């Protein structure tokens, strides 16, 4: 019995920064309506702006966020954390 | 030798094949990486350690993998818990091959020579001998720690050596349940050096202070979770057994041992800049058996690589497919057999046999057996080395066939210019390599599939320079096999033996006739102005040139027409009608070529004229010389070349 | 009227001038010697006056008639100067004068020769011609230098009468006859000097010829222009007759001698003469047809200069393929003959197809060297791919027959036709040996005649094969006469070779090669062989027209060759001797006798 | 610079005996061409013929080799050594 707890999501302005933390306890993203896609290896839309790191822990520093990154992010080795970037 | 790391690995593999006792494939891996890190440290420059450090770590991993494959397989039916035994296999490589500082130099004779009466440099000389003894015990140096404890008047450390020797007599047995709770409480008391404070917690299975772990390396860092599981699994089973009693217990112990993945989530998080190195993270995948998951993940981020990893992952599968049949993923196997043969380009000359031990399906099918048709060119060393490894019959009939059929599709652009010239230097430089694969396959039975490759390139010659004439010289470089194909042909049974033996014999006569006309036409053109003023030898030689040609024409016309008229295999007749129609006009001009150079002697005029004038006259009874003009377009050419004799013969 | 009265006063002055040009009253004749020079200089000065005064003054043809009358007296005056030079030679002149003496006395009496030059001494050219004709036995008789040193003076004397035509501003039958009979002897000059050549010595007489060629050139190229002018003016051709005979024969002979003289010449002298004198375009071109060199320097400039040379086009027919297509074969010329294989011209050319058809139809008459046409008839058949079947049959039959015949002949495999002996009627043996020896069987025209010669039975057998293959050419009478002569030779040999064993191979060879199915071969019979109904003088003269022997001898030979069999066939035995044979051979073979028309069926 | 002084190797016949003494100044084998294999726990190729002993509490190792064969001719190294040659002639 195992999975992931994630934290650090939220709502920021376009160009801001967020820090997604994810650990096993005790990256992928889905926009509203679309299909889930892998984020971080790194997707072509986030290369140079998002940084993945690992100490069963994984951190995603999201710098220079844009409205296209507004989605629910999920950790995988999670329940989902909303990351909303306003224009 | 040392430079050719791949070659050394190949030799070990070869020995195993000859023997075919199975645990010797990985044991040879310890003699390669060792001599390499030794050849950069025994003698030479000191800066080579930047590369010898990679060899100083690739050899200890092959030692840890040799104990895990033999425990889960070699279960001999000799005279219980099979998962707890992995902790012992982890302690052997974590204790023997560890870093140990030598004995300290300039040890003081008496005690306190500088004498709260001791200076600041006295507790340091006491901690210096404290760290020299706190390190040897962690590596299993009882034999050395026992003598070291007695030698330094360090009697304060000998009380636990026998307590471990009493704990070692209880581990070989497989009361002391109360002795495990006193040292942990001794680790919470004040007044102890930082090196001794970590020694009391390491033997029991506890976690000391973080100030003693800062110094601790992230590699060593893994012994913390290993000793805790042992102190808890024995206290659990020990607790289950309860061979001490409840009273013998004092404090509750964390008897909940975790798995390997929960422990690896913390060792790569304390010192991640070195704990997640590419040569140390391979020990967790040996417990998971996922081969192509660590190398195929470095071929997607091409916007931003390690040759030591590809040689071990590929060498693992040849052993993984052998240790457990199909243990390596079938997709990963063919992906490892293909990534190895492709990466082995600089060393592909000697490994042309080591790729056959894991043939699987890439070799039984035309997959991993078609790449050798891309390097076998001129050197005769690689063509003979593939004859070993117990490979012949159909594989020889599938490498020679894939050598001549794979280059036939590239010559498709050589049949478009049916009325112009082209660049034939590549064909005159790459087709030469296209005849060494069949000339090396000296098989009298596999001669029918290759004897037609030259005749399949007569139409790519077209006008201007011909490629078949140069191809006729490649066959003269290896004739005599016609005697080997005519004697071996009467060994296997055949039904259509009235047409298969007649086409090969007729093609050899026309080709030898063609190679002879090319050399006869090269000697008269190279004559030019030979013999100088003494044309008496030319008066007989040119007479021989004019007779050997007037005879060769009537003979070449009878070889091509010897194919009769109506035949079922008319595809072979429509292709040879042009080559026969293309060797006609070149002969009449050579006699006329004695009217430009031999015209200084009024002797070729009355001869070469009528000799070429009637060459079209008698070329009207054998069906009007067929219609060699209809298959080439040379009609008015014959009308003008001979018409010129009316302003010279009169 | 006024011009006629002035012409009458001028004619009276001309008569007194003729006397003054040969003798003058005012001067003392006794003083010194014969003042022919002064007598001439007087008329010479008076000529300038006559010219300046008669400026224009032209009426109809009176000015031309007067200009012509001037040359009647101006030309003679230049002879006595030679006499002076001859008076320096003396012995020759005295022997000449005396000779002239006899001439006049034999020709016109009048006291032999007296150098008074009465009536303008017109007989001077006749005496000159008689002397030139006698020099072919007197001087040809005398050395080239002698006669060579002699003829130069006459040349230089004659070459002084053209500088007065350019001085009188020269723009009738008498003008055509003023200097025309001398062409009957002028041609006796050049040879007399050129036959000696350098007197069999070139290294020293090259200059002696270079200094004399001027006179020959000046005589020929100038005298030649008079003919065509006189001819166009006189139009004697109609009467023609002795004037034309002399004229035309002399013209051909002079064209022959002017061309060799043009060849033996100094560099470009003939070239200048060719351009200067627009005549003998062929002889000029013969000197000009790259005799010196093939250098593109002078030749292109001379070549391009022809311009209006339609005549040059006929030049190409001497002995190539230049001149910028030259309008094909000079507009395809006329009858090509052999040039027709050349008229291929890198084209299929319908004419070139008719050209080999013309090569067979030209083997019909006076042909030679068939191996060209033989290989070129085959070549033209190839070039092409009614007339096609005929041409294929002609090619095959003629070629194979000429080849086998020349081979067997030169080979002499068959020794002889035994019967002939000491008979004039047949020199065809020698004619055929000569034919076979050369010229691709001398074109091999009498293919018919060839087969007639029979020496071994094997060599004789073939004839009927050609007869049944390609015998679509001659008349039925000719084909039947051939077959009958053949059967007659067979009978004369088979009665002698006991058993009549000659027919027993031919009756089988004619049926084993399947000749009756592809050839309506007429069946021979007693009546077919003894058939003299095809014996006519016309057919005789047509068939045996090459040999110029009397037709009576050949007729007698043929009548004997026919009557021998007509008499030997007692009770007509031959009939059965053939019928039984042919019918026993063609029995099991798909063949039956067609007694309706004497043929073979199946 | 802890050292490992090994001695006792030599050339014996097939069936002879040898005694390798190893004093740690402070048992694996390698044949000519092959890789270093462990001899002494006992290897399957030397179990019953080679005997290992150690002085209790000291850093010394003794290996007594009885019934030596031509398959044991190699260089022996010590581990806890420079190498000592032990050859056996057939």
């Amino acid at each position: 019995q195992v999975q992931l707890v994630e934290s650090g999501g939220g709502s920021v302005q376009a160009g801001g920064s967020l820090r997604l933390s994810c650990a096993v306890s005790g990256w992928f993203r889905q926009a509203p309506g679309q299909e889930r896609e892998f984020v971080a290896g790194y997707a072509d839309s986030v290369k140079g702006r998002f940084t993945i790191s690992r100490d069963n822990t994984v951190y995603l520093q999201m710098n220079n966020l844009k409205p296209e990154d507004t989605a629910l992010y999920y950790c995988a080795t999670g329940q989902g954390t909303q990351v909303t970037v306003s224009s | 030798y040392q430079t050719e790391r791949f070659t050394k690995f190949s030799d070990t593999l070869k020995e195993f094949k000859i023997e075919q006792d199975p645990f010797n494939i990985i044991r040879e891996f310890r003699s390669a990486a060792g001599q390499l890190a030794l050849d950069l440290a025994n003698s030479g420059d000191e800066s080579n350690v930047i590369s010898s450090k990679d060899w100083e770590l690739e050899a200890r991993f092959w030692h840890l993998v040799e104990l895990l494959l033999v425990f889960r397989n070699a279960d001999l039916d000799l005279d219980d818990n099979k998962q707890l035994y992995q902790i012992w296999i982890v302690m052997v490589w974590l204790k023997e091959n560890t870093y140990v500082m030598e004995r300290p130099k300039n040890v003081p004779t008496s005690k306190w020579l500088n004498s709260n009466v001791l200076d600041v440099k006295d507790k340091e000389e006491d901690h210096i001998f404290f760290k020299y003894i706190y390190e040897l015990i962690l590596a299993g140096a009882i034999d050395e720690a026992l003598e070291e404890a007695k030698l330094s008047d360090n009697i304060s450390i000998c009380m636990i050596l026998c307590g471990i020797q009493e704990y070692l007599n209880p581990v070989i047995d497989t009361k002391h349940s109360l002795w495990r709770r006193t040292v942990y409480s001794l680790s919470q008391q004040a007044g102890l050096d930082p090196y001794e404070r970590a020694i009391y917690s390491y033997l029991s299975g506890a976690i000391p202070n973080q100030e003693v772990l800062q110094y601790s390396d992230w590699e060593s860092d893994l012994h913390i979770h290993l000793n805790q599981i042992l102190q808890t699994e024995i206290e659990n089973y020990l607790l289950e057994n309860n061979q001490v009693g409840t009273d013998e217990l004092i404090l509750p112990l964390p008897s909940h041992a975790l798995t390997v993945q929960e422990v690896l989530n913390r060792v790569a998080s304390r010192h991640p800049s070195e704990s997640e190195h590419p040569i140390r993270v391979l020990m967790a995948s040996v417990i998971l058996d996922s081969l192509p998951s660590v190398i195929h993940s470095s071929v997607e981020m091409l916007l931003d690589d390690k040759p030591y990893l590809l040689r071990i992952v590929t060498h693992l599968a040849i052993c993984l497919d052998i240790i457990n049949p199909g243990s390596v993923e079938e997709v990963d196997k063919s992906k490892l057999i293909t990534t190895y043969i492709s990466l082995l380009k600089l060393q592909g000359l000697y490994e042309n046999i080591p790729i056959y031990a894991t043939f699987l399906n890439e070799s039984d099918c035309l997959e991993a057996c078609s790449f050798i048709l891309s390097s076998l060119e001129d050197p005769q060393v690689r063509k003979k080395q593939i004859e070993t490894i117990n490979f012949l019959r159909l594989p020889a009939s599938n490498i020679l066939r894939r050598t001549t059929q794979r280059v036939f599709d590239e010559t498709e652009q050589e049949y478009s210019p049916s009325n112009e010239i082209s660049i034939s230097f590549d064909v005159n430089n790459i087709d030469m390599h296209l005849i060494y694969g069949v000339e090396w396959l000296i098989e009298g039975k596999l001669y029918v599939d290759a004897v037609h490759s030259i005749i399949a390139l007569s139409r790519r010659f077209l006008l201007n320079g011909r490629v078949k004439a140069l191809e006729q010289f490649m066959e003269r470089n290896n004739i005599g096999e016609i005697c080997k194909n005519y004697e071996l042909e009467k060994i296997a049974d055949n039904i259509s033996k009235d047409e298969n033996e007649d086409q090969f014999l007729e093609e050899i006569t026309q080709y030898e006739h063609l190679i002879k006309g090319i050399r006869e036409y090269e000697e008269w053109q190279k004559s030019v102005s030979l013999l100088s003023s003494e044309s008496n030898i030319p008066t007989l030689i040119e007479k021989l040139q004019g007779f050997s040609k007037d005879t060769f024409e009537l003979i070449k016309t009878f070889l091509v027409d010897l194919t009769s008229s109506n035949f079922a295999d008319s595809a072979d007749y429509e292709i040879l009608y042009e080559i026969r129609a293309l060797y006609t006009p070149f002969l009449l001009m050579e006699l006329h070529k004695k009217l430009v150079e031999a015209a200084k002697l009024l002797k070729i005029p009355k001869f070469i004229s009528e000799a070429l004038a009637f060459t079209s006259l008698v070329a009207n009874e054998n069906d009007k010389i067929y219609l060699l003009f209809q298959s080439s377009g040379k009609l008015k050419e014959y009308l003008d070349l001979v018409a010129r004799t009316a302003t010279l013969s009169n | 009227g006024f011009s006629l009265d002035q012409e009458s006063i001028e004619h009276d002055l001309k008569l007194t001038s003729e006397e003054i040009f040969h003798s003058n009253g005012k001067y003392i004749p006794p003083m010194l010697n014969t003042l022919g020079q002064h007598l001439s200089v007087r008329k010479e000065f008076f000529q300038n006056f006559l010219t300046f005064v008669a400026k224009n003054f032209n009426y109809k043809i009176s000015p031309e008639l007067k200009l012509d009358l001037i040359e009647k007296f101006e030309i003679l005056n230049c002879c006595i100067k030679f006499n002076s030079i001859i008076r320096q030679s003396d012995v020759l002149n005295d022997i000449w004068e005396k000779t002239l003496s006899n001439y006049n006395l034999t020709q016109n009496e009048h006291l032999t020769t007296k150098t008074v030059v009465i009536n303008s001494p017109d007989v001077f050219p006749v005496i000159f011609k008689q002397f030139l004709n006698h020099v072919v036995f007197v001087l040809f008789p005398s050395q080239n230098q002698n006669f060579k040193l002699n003829v130069t003076n006459l040349i230089n004397l004659c070459f002084y009468d053209g500088i007065l035509e350019e001085g009188e501003k020269t723009i009738p039958w008498f003008i055509n006859f003023d200097y025309l009979n001398c062409i009957n002897q002028c041609f006796f000059d050049f040879t007399f000097a050129c036959e000696e050549e350098g007197s069999l010595d070139s290294y020293k007489e090259g200059l002696l010829k270079i200094v004399k060629i001027l006179y020959y050139q000046f005589n020929q190229f100038k005298i030649w222009i008079n003919t065509q002018p006189v001819k166009s003016v006189n139009a004697n051709d109609n009467f023609i007759n002795i004037n034309n005979l002399y004229d035309d024969n002399h013209l051909d002979w002079n064209h022959v001698l002017c061309k060799v003289n043009l060849k033996e010449q100094c560099i470009q002298i003939a070239e200048f003469y060719k351009d200067l004198s627009g005549l003998v375009q062929t002889l000029q071109t013969l000197d000009q047809n790259d005799s010196t060199t093939v250098s593109l320097y002078e030749t292109f400039f001379n070549e391009f200069p022809k311009e209006f040379s339609f005549t040059l086009f006929e030049y190409l027919i001497k002995h190539q393929q230049h001149d910028v297509l030259i309008q094909f074969f000079q507009e395809s010329a006329p009858k090509y003959g052999h040039v027709a294989w050349i008229q291929q011209i890198l084209d299929g050319s319908y004419a070139d197809a008719m050209n080999t058809l013309k090569n067979i139809t030209v083997d019909d008459s006076k042909k030679g060297e068939s191996l060209s046409e033989c290989e070129l008839h085959l070549n033209v058949a190839k070039l092409s791919s009614i007339n096609t079947l005929r041409k294929i049959q002609y090619n095959l039959d003629t070629i194979d027959a000429e080849k086998n015949i020349s081979n067997k002949l030169k080979k002499g495999e068959v020794q002889i036709c035994k019967r002939f002996k000491n008979g004039s009627i047949r020199e065809v043996f020698n004619i055929l040996v000569e034919e076979l020896k050369s010229t691709t069987v001398v074109n091999l025209s009498d293919l018919v005649e060839l087969y007639s010669m029979l020496d071994d039975e094997e060599s004789l057998f073939i004839p009927l094969r050609l007869l049944s293959v390609d015998g679509n050419l001659l008349n039925f009478e000719v084909k039947k006469f051939l077959n009958a002569l053949v059967w007659r030779r067979i009978v004369l040999l088979n009665a002698s070779n006991e058993g009549d064993k000659l027919l027993q191979h031919i009756v089988k060879r004619v049926f084993d090669e399947e000749l009756p199915k592809n050839n309506d071969f007429p069946l021979p019979s007693v009546d077919l062989l003894c058939d003299k109904s095809l014996l006519t003088p016309e057919y005789i003269s047509e068939t045996y027209g090459r040999f110029p022997i009397d037709q009576n001898a050949i007729r007698e030979e043929i009548y004997e060759e026919i009557s021998q069999v007509e008499t030997l066939n007692s009770d007509n035995s031959l009939e059965i001797k053939l019928h039984s044979t042919i019918g026993s051979v063609a029995k099991e073979k798909n063949y039956t006798i067609n007694y309706e028309t004497n043929t073979v069926e199946y | 610079q802890l050292q490992l002084v090994e001695t006792g190797g030599g050339l014996v016949q097939a069936g002879g005996s040898l005694r390798l003494s190893c004093v740690a100044s402070g048992w694996f084998r390698q044949a000519p061409g092959k890789e270093r294999e462990f001899v002494a726990d006992y290897a399957d190729s030397v179990k019953g013929r080679f005997t290992i002993s150690r002085n209790n509490d000291k850093n010394t190792v003794y290996l007594q080799m009885n019934n030596l064969i031509p398959e044991d001719t190699a260089v022996y190294y010590c581990a806890a050594g420079q190498g000592t040659q032990v050859t056996v002639s057939s």
